[PDB]
């Protein structure tokens, strides 16, 4: 009589890959893969999300706040994760800008990029006592104030030239300013007008030359006077001009140096920011929570250790992608049934 | 497997151990009888339970964007960061690839070597009397029908209750 | 290997079988025979084939130019495209260095598991009046010849072709 | 008697790697690696390739076919493999560029990388009525055309000002223009010329200034008057003056900005290009077919899975670059012939 | 391991094999005596320090500072970079704790074999009369004490010392 | 009677990572990590280590060696292995710089990255033949000799204009000039100085414009006249006026050109270099040797094959970074005294 060590035969649906054996049938299977579905974004379980740079300094954009807009100027918090929700932002209103002349639309996206930001701790740069003549700070309606009057970019000074007269380049040295070892995000521009409103305001009518060096980055850029752009992205009608805007990068206790002319605004309230805060591309109605922020799938809590599906950033406690769908045998290498003894 | 086909174990199947993967059959005027040994089965549902855990622990950076560069001033260093992204990506999934295959490939080989146990664990409980062929199987000197069978299965035989010897703790 | 060593198995090769890698001596008046079995060579032969399947499926992106980085304009971002190449390709290659590692020392240690699975289908059909050793090697009643252990290698022989008892099927 | 369990003892000359064994003699190996030749380039496989801009423009350079030079103008399809065979592209006549003044000479480079190309679907910027006079959009010799006569680059209009006088700094705006979500690249220039040439064909001949805006990226040029280089990659003597030549990247939806004044070569035709070609450097007289186009071993078709050499870009279905030789062992570890039994 | 619980081996520490990690141990009248083969140790020691030696061999590009990229100009390439850095140290250490892993695993599952090897050299020199239980365990026609033992992990017994039988060379 | 076969059981403190059986404790381990400390930097074993620039040319900075300031010129070797200890490094006197204007700081820090480096085999550009009027090459104190005088960088030449006279943009072609496939690091400048000065030393009185091209590469700059940065990093009071200095990366084959006006510090004596150097952040008096050199932990000699701490850049016989202290078993599984037998 015969009493034998035996394996079952079963239901072997699942195929699992071995080394030595090739691809083997088994009879159960522990998946260790998915495929998430696309969902909204939510907070960053243990760390703490943006996406709007400003909550209580509402209704703007974040290129408003940014620029240092008259009421969108909210005493603004830290996060160390960042939602990129407008990949080219707009502006809501104020003096009109020409927006594509510069990079002055990554600006917010820029700052977002750090953990701790701030409006300003003074402005640099004296106003009326720049280099040039004595200024008057212009200020323009279409740029409203907490009480109506005539607004500007708290950001940057509209140095509007009493004693009008043609000037030769003027230097300004724009100096660090900023506490720690943050960063400083200098702001500055210059604006146009007709021919005949920049005789005006300023004794001269014709493209006006402007270079900037901050961190061995050179930028130069030479005034528009006729002709403006049909206007987009602003309020009402002080349409005979525009402002062009830019930004300088002040790494720690670096100097940056602005040559200019007429038309200047010049720098003001300036950034200081430090920190890494991790930053992803997504949309902003943030509902709830999620476990890890996908780029594509968006808020999703893990379940499994690895995914399938589109690779994308995510940050969190995310499952790993793997180009295949997983699985890990819980079983027994299929076996057909077995009358073939005696 | 390799083992199986060369030390000639049968590659059979015995659908009807309902419960366990591995366990022990019984053959004899009474036809044949099946078991599913309750402990080599619930030690190889350990073992995989175990792996699993094992490579749920790899921890790997998150991989997020570029802090100071900008979406329309950066693209070639954008680019190379998409690069970068897509090659973590695939460099760290064909390792995972590679964990998962030699746990499968270890999962899947270690039945041979619970059959070999299991084996061992019948050469005991059957006695001195018993004669080992070499195929996982023994040659009995008494009837072993479904009771008996099952109380091999459950490591409560004695060799004995049917007057032979027995090996004594 | 580990195992043939502290098991006393001879760490003896057989010039002689020229056929398969593992099989079977034979030691007696006649001297010594030697034999090779036709089914662990191929069975091992093709557990080799298979690995080398699998070693082979690993995809790995191209590697490729940057689209939009220019070979005079953007040299500080190529050469970091250079250092990214270089990377890849070590990571890569180490990677790959450790899976077949993995792979060889697994082809080479299974040599001992052969010789014990070949041991097991030699102990069924010696039949019970052989004797186990420990060796991987049987005492057996009767000799065994070139004739007598090419029946062995084919699984052909019948303990009772010398009348002596058999384990039947 | 004695009937025993045993392993071959053979010729083992190649040696394998272990963990656990350290280094081990082995019956057989199947090699996985490869060294393979310098061999030329050809067509790869599954997609397809490119290396010359255009077929049936023939005879020219890609520069040429970039710069939109008059017989120079083939309908150029796609690839999806592209072949980099000049590092440093040259001209092949026409008007006389000062290449190396701009990041120009790449321009066919950078096209390359994609995947579906275009001369044009109009031309941007109305040449008359450009800011500055009216002007008479230039012609040259030196650029023949289907018929003889005068040449300049379907690229770029030679705005050559009736009523001649100085200028200052005058702003065109060059549009986005494509269809898709291309991009566009938009060239232009500035021609100059020797003192009394530069009077009599504009009226001034002082160094003249250029200036151009494009995705935050400003570029400022200066003209030369006198002592133009030795000309060279022309044809025949217009050699009072010279031309320098750039592009300019124009991302989806996005505005150029020229700023300039007298010897404006206004942009004109200009390239629609979409999708992503696979680029890699080679040499082009491009021979039949292979499976994996390798930047050194050039056209070679996979037969083991890993290949020693050099590393290097590759595309399509290559084999993966390895550290060392690599073997898989094909049989036993070596074991001595025994006698050593009794 | 998961070998030792289901075919019933002792998951038992026998504290008093000062020297090597695995031997025998022997019972009777004189109580239980313990043994440790040094051989079996040796052996278990060698394949570690091998190992170690594998692991060791790993050879990584060095990962160093860009060249043309300037601490204040290029900022944005220079955080590629140490992305890439990171991300390179990040991918080869979670390799290497999977070559290391997998190393763990495999000497620590070895030990079963060296019990079953050890066991077979045990089987030849005990002789014919013995009776292998499946235990890892034989019963003898004989007393073991500690100088019997001894002998057994030495090597040097002889069943024929106790006018027994044997197999010889 | 039974014979058995058993394993120990010990002390086993150390625990061990194991896929199948979860975290085991084992009798012995042995350790593949370490946390190495911080200690000094050291001479790379097989390689050549730098530091400073020179040796010979000794009391001087880096940059000043780089600016080819008159005492600090020493003929400067090789290596293979370079510490990068100052990352903002200044100068030691001569004419007092305005440093932060541009991208000159890190010059040394670029040359560091080759191996062979070397002053020049000439000067490019003919100081008094050069366009604008003939010059006399500048030369002042507050730049001693060796035999004491007045010195300007041999780097670059002081054009100052006999004929004082205003001028339009003039065009210098700097062109390649090296030996091999060596890079060429043109260097160069232009003096500015208070208002009565300019017109003293050259015939105008007004900011005064530069810009240059190489590589694709544009850059434009506009001096100040007026009321200079409280000097620093110089020597002696030729306070009137300062120096912006620039540098101008030639690779091989390729030509530069400035366009520039008055004040003109035009390049002279030329960079050639070539190889590439292993460079690192470190601290330099080098003490010593060591065998692999790591930013933080410094010199360190290689013990295990793996090391545990901060990740950095690292070169030499290193061992590698790994998240975790790794041990390799060296023993057997714990198992508890056994008398659960019978
Ligand atoms: C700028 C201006 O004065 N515009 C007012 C006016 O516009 C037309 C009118 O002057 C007319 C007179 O001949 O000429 C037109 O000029 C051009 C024509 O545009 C060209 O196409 C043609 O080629 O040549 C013509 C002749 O030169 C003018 O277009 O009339 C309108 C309607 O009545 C007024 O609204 C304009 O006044 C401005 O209105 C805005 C609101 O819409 C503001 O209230 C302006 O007040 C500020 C401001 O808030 O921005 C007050 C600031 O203190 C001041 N800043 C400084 C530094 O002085 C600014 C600044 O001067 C202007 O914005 C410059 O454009 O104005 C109010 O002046
Ligand atoms: C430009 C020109 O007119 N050159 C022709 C001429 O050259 C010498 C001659 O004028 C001479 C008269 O005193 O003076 C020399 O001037 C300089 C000297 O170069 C300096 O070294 C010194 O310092 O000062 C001197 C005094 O100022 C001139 O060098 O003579 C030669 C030989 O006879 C002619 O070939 C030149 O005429 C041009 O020839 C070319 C072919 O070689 C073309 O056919 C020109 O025709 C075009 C053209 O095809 O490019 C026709 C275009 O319609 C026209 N474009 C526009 C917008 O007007 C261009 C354009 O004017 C020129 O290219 C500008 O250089 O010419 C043909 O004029
Ligand atoms: C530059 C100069 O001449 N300074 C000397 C002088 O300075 C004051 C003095 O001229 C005074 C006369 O009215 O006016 C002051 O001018 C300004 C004032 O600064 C402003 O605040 C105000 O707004 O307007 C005033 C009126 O314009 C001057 O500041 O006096 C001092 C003290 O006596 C002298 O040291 C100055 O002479 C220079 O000294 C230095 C050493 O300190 C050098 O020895 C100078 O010699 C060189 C040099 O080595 O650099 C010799 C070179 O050959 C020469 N190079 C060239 C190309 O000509 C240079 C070069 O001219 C100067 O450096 C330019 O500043 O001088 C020595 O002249
Ligand atoms: C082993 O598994 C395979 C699939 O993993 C089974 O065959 C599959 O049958 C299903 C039923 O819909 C199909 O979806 C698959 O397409 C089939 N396989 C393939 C690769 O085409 C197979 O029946 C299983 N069992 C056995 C005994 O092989
Ligand atoms: C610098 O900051 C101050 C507030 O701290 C700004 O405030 C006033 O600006 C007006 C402009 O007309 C000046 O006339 C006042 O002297 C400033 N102080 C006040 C409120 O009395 C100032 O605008 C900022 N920058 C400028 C433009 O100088
Ligand atoms: C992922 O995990 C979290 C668990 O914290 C889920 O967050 C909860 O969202 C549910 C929505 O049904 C709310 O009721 C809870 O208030 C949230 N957490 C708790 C318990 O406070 C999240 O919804 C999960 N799913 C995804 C994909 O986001
Ligand atoms: C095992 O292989 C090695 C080489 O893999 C053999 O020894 C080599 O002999 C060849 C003959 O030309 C030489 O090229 C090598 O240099 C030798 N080895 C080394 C590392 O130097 C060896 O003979 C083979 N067989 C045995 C039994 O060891
Ligand atoms: C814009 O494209 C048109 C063709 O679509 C170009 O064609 C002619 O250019 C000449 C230049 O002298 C003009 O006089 C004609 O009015 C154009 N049309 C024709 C052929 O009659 C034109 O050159 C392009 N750009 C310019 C320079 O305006
Ligand atoms: C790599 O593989 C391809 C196989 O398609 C080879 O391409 C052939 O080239 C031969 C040259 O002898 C021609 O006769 C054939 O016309 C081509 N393919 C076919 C069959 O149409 C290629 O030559 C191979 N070798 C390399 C290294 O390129
Ligand atoms: C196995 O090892 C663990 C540690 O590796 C031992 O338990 C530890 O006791 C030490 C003594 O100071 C502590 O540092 C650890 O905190 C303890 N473990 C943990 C994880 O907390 C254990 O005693 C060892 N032996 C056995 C038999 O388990
Ligand atoms: C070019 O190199 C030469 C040395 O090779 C420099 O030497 C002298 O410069 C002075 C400047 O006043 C000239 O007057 C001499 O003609 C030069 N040669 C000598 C020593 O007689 C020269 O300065 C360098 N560059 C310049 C400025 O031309
Ligand atoms: C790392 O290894 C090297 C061994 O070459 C050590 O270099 C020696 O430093 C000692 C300091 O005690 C000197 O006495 C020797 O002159 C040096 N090498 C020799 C033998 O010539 C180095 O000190 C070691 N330790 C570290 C961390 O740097
Ligand atoms: C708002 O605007 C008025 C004038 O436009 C200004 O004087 C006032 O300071 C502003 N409001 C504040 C800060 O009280
Ligand atoms: C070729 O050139 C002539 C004048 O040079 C021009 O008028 C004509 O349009 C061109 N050929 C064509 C497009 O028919
Ligand atoms: C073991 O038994 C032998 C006799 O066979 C005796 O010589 C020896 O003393 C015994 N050892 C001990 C310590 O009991
Ligand atoms: C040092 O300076 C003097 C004048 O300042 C100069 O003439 C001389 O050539 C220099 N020394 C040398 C090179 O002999």
């Amino acid at each position: 009589d015969r009493i034998c060590t035996g394996i079952t035969s079963s239901n072997s649906p699942h195929v699992v890959k071995t080394a030595t054996q090739g691809e083997v049938n088994v009879t159960g299977v522990i998946p260790l893969t998915t495929t998430p579905t696309k969902s909204h974004f939510a907070n960053l379980k243990g760390t703490q999300t943006r996406g709007k740079l400003c909550p209580n300094c509402l209704n703007c954009t974040d290129l408003d706040v940014a620029l240092g807009r008259p009421k969108c100027m909210g005493t603004i918090p830290s996060a160390k994760a960042s939602i990129l929700h407008e990949v080219k932002p707009v502006t809501s209103g104020c003096f009109p800008i020409m927006h594509d002349r510069t990079k002055i639309r990554q600006l917010p996206n820029l700052l977002r990029g750090y953990e701790n930001i701030r409006l300003s701790a003074r402005n640099v740069t004296n106003a009326e006592t720049a280099p040039g003549g004595p200024y008057i700070v212009g200020t323009s309606g279409s740029c409203p104030n907490v009480t109506n009057g005539n607004g500007f970019f708290a950001t940057m000074a509209w140095a509007v030239p009493k004693n009008k007269t043609a000037t030769n380049p003027l230097t300004v040295e724009v100096p660090y300013i900023c506490t720690k070892g943050e960063d400083q995000i200098t702001v500055w521009g210059f604006h146009s007008d007709d021919e005949t409103q920049m005789v005006k305001l300023y004794g001269d009518s014709k493209p006006q030359k402007f270079t900037s060096s901050a961190n061995g980055v050179t930028t130069h850029y030479v005034s528009q006077i006729g002709g403006f752009p049909n206007q987009a992205e602003d309020e009402g009608l002080p349409q005979s001009g525009r402002i062009v805007v830019d930004y300088m990068v002040q790494k720690p206790g670096k100097t940056g140096t602005i040559a200019y002319q007429r038309g200047v605004l010049l720098p003001q309230k300036v950034w200081c920011a430090s920190g890494r805060s991790k930053v992803i591309k997504g949309s902003l109605p943030l509902i709830g929570e999620a476990d890890c922020l996908h780029e594509k799938y968006g808020g999703l809590n893990k379940s499994k250790p690895y995914y399938t599906g589109e690779h994308a950033k995510a940050i969190g406690n995310c499952p790993i992608w793997v180009k295949t769908p997983l699985k890990l045998a819980n079983g027994t290498k299929y076996r057909p049934p077995a009358k073939l003894l005696k | 497997g390799f083992f199986g086909a060369i030390a000639g174990f049968l590659e059979g199947g015995w659908e009807g151990m309902i419960a366990g993967w591995h366990g022990y059959t019984s053959h004899g005027a009474h036809g044949v009888a099946v078991a599913a040994d309750l402990k080599s089965t619930q030690e190889a549902i350990n073992k995989i339970t175990k792996n699993l855990n094992s490579l749920s622990e790899l921890e790997v950076k998150n991989l997020q964007r570029l802090s100071g560069a900008m979406d329309e001033l950066h693209n070639e260093i954008l680019e190379l960061d998409e690069k970068v992204d897509d090659l973590r990506a695939d460099t760290i999934s064909s390792q995972i690839e590679l964990a998962v295959l030699l746990s499968n490939e270890g999962i899947i080989n270690s039945e041979d070597e619970h059959l070999l146990a299991l084996e061992r664990k019948l050469k005991k409980m059957l006695g001195p009397s018993a004669v080992d062929i070499g195929n996982g199987c023994f040659e009995t000197k008494h009837k072993c029908n479904q009771t008996c069978l099952d109380r091999i299965a459950a490591g409560t035989f004695n060799a004995g209750e049917f007057s032979l010897p027995t090996f004594d703790s």
